[PDB]
RNA sequence: GGUCCAGACUCCUACGGGAGGCAGCAGUGGGGAAUAUUGGACAAUGGGCGAAAGCCUGAUCCAGCCAUGCCGCGUGUGUGAAGAAGGUCUUCGGAUUGUAAAGCACUUUAAGUUGGGAGGAAGGGCAGUAAGUUAAUACCUUGCUGUUUUGACGUUACCAACAGAAUAAGCACCGGCUAACUUCGUGCCAGCAGCCGCGGUAAUACGAAGGGUGCAAGCGUUAAUCGGAAUUACUGGGCGUA
RNA sequence: GAACUGAAGAGUUUGAUCAUGGCUCAGAUUGAACGCUGGCGGCAGGCCUAACACAUGCAAGUCGAGCGGAUGAAGGGAGCU
């Protein structure tokens, strides 16, 4: 199905991700169709922990896609901020 | 990699001060400053355009005791940079920890300043930091830890720092050895003898 | 921080390796080298303006002289691994270690199968032996290692070695043939290896017997029976029939007075290396013997020039294992190339060292050759 | 990493009879100038199944090896003139190596030893509580509370203490192009060489030694692409004799 | 307020000169290799040749809340002991 997870970047021993919707028979790192933020485990400083668009976020979960486990706690967490 | 070595042979080579010694006695009376080092120094030996141009480069390498490969980076950078990379290459050579803690007075020399870099005993904005390149930005308060300050290195190049000159671009206070670095200097503070045009010219090349 | 002018002589260091020069040992003691040439002539050899000398005399020349020195390894690595190599404790026996040397056709492959109960002398390309065999054996009186060795006399230095790794030597000779010239071969490897020696007279079957003559050969050898002098035991067997094979293995597990405590097991595996070969499917293989200490799966091994750490380890019959005793033989994998017999292997534990090391060996052994 | 048919090539066999497909991850032989470990864990992110615990995952996350590249840091700092001894050159006076060394006084980065020490962690189990669910305070879903439980990396990043200068410089070049010069050997030899070219008795060009110049944990050589080449010229060339 | 701003020549045909014209050099780059040398760390990269042949391990399983069936603990215990 279409489902947001997380796109993993940043470098050895520092994670960086990006909320990213696919298919979900791709490659963790490969096509998608729409970034819709990103999260920062470490963040420190001016750097920000996480960041959504609401809009999007609404608009794919109104079209049936389905968030994995972290993404929808990190969605919630957002939201309640 | 660092030079490690004789320092009144880079002086004779390129026939000006080039301070290297502590400064204390002279410079003239220890080194026969009008000779180029070797066997075949009373040689005068004018030398082209391509020598002149190498000559002034590495003076000013010598001087900061910059290698070559990081001399490429800061040129780059400068170059990258807008308004008259000529100057802003000095610019970027005087923030440099070492220069700003030698021209705060707490060393007698560069390598002096290097190594009380390098050896954890100089903080930047109250944490330590012991890169020999970290560009200082101005405002900064660079000091000195508590556990090294009683050292007699410091306090014996306080005043030598005390009769060269006054720089009138950063402050320190003498007592707890703290001072602020108000901003980058210009042009025209800086000894108005090193053609940077040489520099430029060899390197646009 | 004042200039003090210096009152007595000065002193330097000096580094002298296996062989140093007059003139560049003066250099290195900041003197004339005609100062030094009259000095030694003054006192013992003359010497010549650019003469090589050794350690001793240079070492005499900068002691005399007050200036401090100290010597050159040419071989630093070697030593140093060697004094970092190992050091342990504790004893336990370990079960002995025979070889098995003969004339031609005079059964010894026959007696080793009827001992093991293998009959390989059935297979065999031509019927005669042409490589060394490593076997561990239950015996009905405890666990031995048999070493066969082929007897003819192109594989000499085969049968050397085959002796330099046994500490009791079998020779078996034939009743009716009598003393033969690779028996002699075999009594002097013996001789030269400083073992035991035990003699097995077979093939008694035959009508022909005639056991005494035998004696008196091996007795103009220097090898006595057990009555006379006494230096040897004497055993008559039969190999196919198997009589008298019981006696010759008491006789030779007697010998076990020479004690053979191998060390701890706890130590790093030492080992010989016994048989290596290249497989299309697994690489160079090497059979080695265990000295002392234990051999484990996944370790650092250096033998010979070639390091590497042992991806398996089988026993004789395949079966692979993870451990190997005293004086057990495997068969290990993992090393860059085929060693060549008679190499030892230590375990390293170290694998940089054994790495320079082993380049090292290497780039001197390119040299050599 | 499925089926069937045919083919080439290996193998087992008790001789009747079957099996195989590393251009998946490690690994071997071979070819080559030349390219690495039969490693750890599903803790994190994903994927399959399940309702849920959970199971699988050579994807992945991590370790091992290699100056292969990019970046950063060390191999000490100050004083120190009898301008030590030695080497080298010389007009035999001296000059140079050279404050360089020695001596004197400082500091402990990195490595060494010891003690502290985050972050990668979201969740799962249990009990209670509050809403909705109907017809129902039940089961179930969701909030919250309390307790318990999770890390391969890992002896983590990092911080502190200890002794001492101790543990750590090499490569190419020096006739012009092109920064850097003199001696000693050899004599169209031995040799060098990117192009001009050096060598046949005073060689700054060969081979060494003193000195110097460039780079620096690298330095050179070889191979290859573009540039310089306006030398395929659109930008931007020419054709009387080149 | 920024997203760019940038272009070098030399040696060699002649007794000497100008031109034409080729050869060569000074720069930047490698999935590099070789020679000499080699302290540390961070981040990357690592069969370009034989789509040559492959020994041995692992790389794709899960659902008992779809279904028969066989293994059937803990216990309630009873009886003889
Ligand atoms: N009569 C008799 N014949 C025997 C005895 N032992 C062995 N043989 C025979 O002698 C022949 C050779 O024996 P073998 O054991 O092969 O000799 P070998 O020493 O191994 C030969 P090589 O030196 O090459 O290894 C065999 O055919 C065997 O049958 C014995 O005790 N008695
Ligand atoms: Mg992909
Ligand atoms: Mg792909
Ligand atoms: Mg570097
Ligand atoms: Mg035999
Ligand atoms: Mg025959
Ligand atoms: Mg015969
Ligand atoms: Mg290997
Ligand atoms: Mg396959
Ligand atoms: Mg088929
Ligand atoms: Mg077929
Ligand atoms: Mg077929
Ligand atoms: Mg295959
Ligand atoms: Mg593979
Ligand atoms: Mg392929
Ligand atoms: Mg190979
Ligand atoms: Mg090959
Ligand atoms: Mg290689
Ligand atoms: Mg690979
Ligand atoms: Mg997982
Ligand atoms: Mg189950
Ligand atoms: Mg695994
Ligand atoms: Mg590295
Ligand atoms: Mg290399
Ligand atoms: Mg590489
Ligand atoms: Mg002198
Ligand atoms: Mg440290
Ligand atoms: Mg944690
Ligand atoms: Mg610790
Ligand atoms: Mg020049
Ligand atoms: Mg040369
Ligand atoms: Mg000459
Ligand atoms: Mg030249
Ligand atoms: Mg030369
Ligand atoms: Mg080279
Ligand atoms: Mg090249
Ligand atoms: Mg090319
Ligand atoms: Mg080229
Ligand atoms: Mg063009
Ligand atoms: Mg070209
Ligand atoms: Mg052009
Ligand atoms: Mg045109
Ligand atoms: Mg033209
Ligand atoms: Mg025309
Ligand atoms: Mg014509
Ligand atoms: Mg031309
Ligand atoms: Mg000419
Ligand atoms: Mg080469
Ligand atoms: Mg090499
Ligand atoms: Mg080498
Ligand atoms: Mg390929
Ligand atoms: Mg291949
Ligand atoms: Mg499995
Ligand atoms: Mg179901």
């Amino acid at each position: 199905m279409v489902t947001i997870r997380l796109a993993r970047g940043g470098s050895k021993k520092r994670p960086f991700y990006h909320l990213t919707v696919t298919n979900s028979r791709n490659a963790r790192d490969g096509r998608f169709v729409e970034r819709i933020g990103f999260f920062n485990p470490v963040a420190t400083g001016g750097e920000v922990r996480l960041s959504v668009d609401q809009e999007r976020a609404t608009y794919w979960l109104g079209q049936g896609a389905q968030p994995s486990e972290r993404v929808a706690q990190l969605l919630k967490d957002a939201a309640k901020a | 990699a660092r030079y490690i070595g004789p320092k009144c042979k880079l002086s004779r080579r390129e026939g000006t001060d080039l301070f290297l010694k502590s400064g204390a006695r002279a410079l003239d009376s220890k080194c026969k400053a009008e000779n180029v080092p070797g066997q075949h120094g009373q040689r005068r030996g004018r030398l082209s355009d391509y020598g002149l141009q190498l000559r002034e480069k590495q003076k000013v390498r010598r001087i900061y005791g910059v290698l070559e490969r990081q001399f490429r980076g800061y040129y780059q950078e400068a170059s990258r940079r807008k308004g008259s990379t000529g100057e802003n290459l000095l610019q970027l050579l005087e923030c440099r920890l070492d220069n700003v803690v030698y021209r705060m007075g707490f060393g007698s020399t560069r390598s002096e300043s290097r190594q009380l870099v390098s050896h954890k005993a100089i903080t930047v904005n109250g944490q330590t930091v012991n890169i020999p390149s970290y560009q200082v930005k101005a405002g900064d308060v660079v000091a000195v830890r508590e556990k090294s300050k009683n050292q007699l290195r410091i306090a014996q190049a306080l005043e030598l720092c005390g009769q060269r000159g006054r720089v009138e671009w950063v402050e320190v206070d003498l007592d707890k050895k703290a001072g602020t670095f108000k901003s980058a200097p210009a042009r025209s503070d800086l000894s108005a003898d090193i053609n940077e045009n040489l520099i430029v010219e060899l390197y646009s090349k | 921080h004042g200039f003090q002018n210096p009152t007595g002589p000065i002193v330097r260091e000096v580094n002298i390796g296996e062989t140093i020069t007059v003139a560049e040992l003066a250099a290195q003691m900041s003197v004339k080298g005609a100062e030094v040439v009259k000095f030694m002539f003054k006192m013992g050899s003359p010497v010549t303006i650019n003469q090589v000398l050794d350690q001793e005399t240079a070492q005499l020349v900068a002691e005399e002289l007050g200036h401090k020195v100290k010597l050159v390894s040419e071989n630093a690595l070697e030593e140093q691994l060697a004094e970092s190599l190992k050091f342990e404790g504790e004893a336990v026996t370990r079960a002995p270690v025979v070889t098995v040397m003969g004339h031609v056709d005079h059964g010894k492959t026959s007696l080793l199968d009827y001992i093991r109960r293998a009959k390989v002398a059935a297979g065999e390309a031509g019927g005669i032996t042409q490589h060394i065999g490593a076997y561990h054996v239950e015996t009905e009186r405890g666990m031995v290692t048999f070493l066969d060795t082929p007897g003819h006399a192109a594989f000499t230095a085969m049968r050397a070695r085959g002796a330099q790794a046994t500490d009791i030597v079998i020779l078996v000779v034939a009743a009716d043939d009598g003393v033969m010239p690779q028996t002699q071969e075999a009594v002097q490897h013996a001789k030269a290896a400083g073992v035991p020696i035990v003699v097995a007279v077979n093939k008694i079957d035959k009508p022909e017997a005639n056991p005494d003559n035998i004696k008196n050969g091996l007795a103009a050898l220097d090898v006595i029976p057990e009555e006379w002098g006494g230096d040897a035991p004497f055993v008559p067997v039969s190999a196919k029939l198997g009589t008298g094979v019981d006696e010759l293995l008491e006789a030779v597990l007697l010998q076990a007075e020479v004690l053979e405590l191998k060390a701890t097991p706890s130590a790093p595996g030492r080992g010989v290396v016994v048989e290596s070969r290249l497989d299309k499917g697994r690489g160079p293989v090497a059979t080695v013997l265990v000295q002392d200490g234990t051999l484990r799966q996944g370790d650092m091994v250096l033998v010979g020039i070639n390091y590497g750490r042992v991806r398996a380890m089988l026993d004789e019959n395949g079966k692979p294992i993870k451990e190997a005793g005293p004086s057990i033989p495997v068969e290990i994998l993992g090393l860059d190339g085929t060693p060549d017999a008679g190499d030892e292997m230590t375990v390293v534990a170290d694998e940089k060292k054994a790495r320079e090391v082993a380049l090292f060996r290497q780039g001197k052994f390119r040299e050599v050759k």
